[PDB]
């Protein structure tokens, strides 16, 4: 997207959003990124969604495509394009990380934008060990445990516990311990104190901000609810 | 188990 | 895709209609009509099913875009995307009429596939004619209503009034009728005269048959109760 | 006013 102006490229992510395309969305978010300028909140976020709405399609697919294969294992067709919406995830995932590293997170100083793209990184490595077998997952995994972790000890020393990108770095880091690292106490542990901290705070809030915490922290309970 | 649904701005 | 044999072909197009990858979906069913030989029932179904989809997300997206174009009109980003998804949206109603010119409709000899045919046919030049401008869209209507026009001329020889692609050839050709040509009456007429001949054979029917049938008569009364 | 959905096998 080189030639074309980078506050265009945001105006028809918007664009693209309203009318659900959202791989036209990546793709000028990503064109949008390429300029080599920092992005602002709304442009992270901007990006943050058009990248989870591609990579969520293609995960639920998988999902699809894997049962089908599982139950055919109790011709190469299923296996065949199991693979390649796999190998399309894995791509896309490898673009996201790709842009983090030339050069969103390098350039990041504030909190708030580090933690945002840590989180980033932290899911998209998530989503790769989801599809991943053998040694290359404990790699891949311990990759969405750093950045999550390097994540986490930022947002505890710069941000209120009440902070939306906080408390859902600590959500999406407790799915990750439930789901991918078979640490289902880790998990419980850090919803509860999460939560518990949370709570603690709302009273310094604003009703918008009350709103905006509140919510995350009904998913944090929504998934202890399921797991105790 | 759910995380961040994160699919609209 | 012209290395995959026709069988996998149509057995990966089911695969993505499950995993709900209508693009995918659609990639295969045109290879598998351009291995050269007809399509059986169950497979001019996957075909329009995968074109429908495609094109389906793209009028929507066309409609939002429109719209908001419109509203605009009361810098030149959102008349550029708009121009964007309209391409692509006449180009996959392009690739769409040129399986059915080349060579699906002059291979249909049973009147349920040439009438099947010439509805998509008439059904991708209706998808034209939303996006069309000037007189271009008059001939591209007109090419809409030939092809329904020998449909229908076919289906009232050589099908029952409740068989459900005749009943769904009128049902579309009424909405081309109301939204394209202008002929708000010719659509109300065509509408009650094929529901009523339709209700009338419905004794001839089993109930599998009957269900069949019946869900499509509704879709013809909704329209009327809108209309009237 | 709807054509057939046509978008289910
Ligand atoms: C991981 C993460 C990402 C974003 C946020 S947020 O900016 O505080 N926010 C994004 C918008 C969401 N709304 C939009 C419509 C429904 C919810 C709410 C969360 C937090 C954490
Ligand atoms: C234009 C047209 C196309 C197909 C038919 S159909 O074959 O009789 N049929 C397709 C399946 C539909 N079901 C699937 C799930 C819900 C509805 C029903 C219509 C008729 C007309
Ligand atoms: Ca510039
Ligand atoms: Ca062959
Ligand atoms: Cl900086
Ligand atoms: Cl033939």
């Amino acid at each position: 997207m080189g030639s074309m102006e980078r506050a265009s490229l945001i105006q028809k992510a918007k664009l693209a959003e309203q009318a659900e395309r959202y791989e036209d969305m990546a793709a000028f978010m990503k064109g949008a990124v390429e300029k080599g300028e920092e992005l602002s909140c709304e442009e992270r976020n901007l990006l943050s969604v058009a990248y989870k709405n591609v990579v969520g399609g293609q995960r639920a697919a998988w999902r699809v495509l894997s049962s089908i294969e599982q139950k055919s294992n109790e011709g190469p067709e299923v296996r065949e394009y199991r693979e390649k919406v796999e190998t399309e995830l894995q791509g896309v995932c490898d673009t996201v990380l790709g842009l983090l590293d030339s050069h969103l997170i390098k350039e990041a100083g504030d909190a708030e934008s580090r933690v945002f793209y840590l989180k980033m990184k932290g899911d998209y490595y998530r989503y790769l060990a989801e599809v991943a077998t053998g040694d290359d997952k404990k790699r891949i995994i311990d990759s969405a445990r750093s950045a999550y972790q390097e994540a986490m000890d930022i947002s505890k020393k710069e941000m209120p516990p009440t902070n939306p990108i906080r408390l859902g770095l600590a959500l999406n880091f407790s799915v990750f311990h439930y789901e991918i690292a078979n640490s289902p106490e880790e998990a419980i542990s850090l919803a509860k104190t999460t939560f518990d901290e949370a709570m603690a705070d709302l009273h310094t809030l604003s009703e918008d901000s009350y709103k905006d915490s509140t919510l995350i922290m009904q998913l944090l309970r929504d998934n202890l609810t399921l797991w105790t | 188990a759910g995380s961040i649904p994160g699919r609209r701005s």
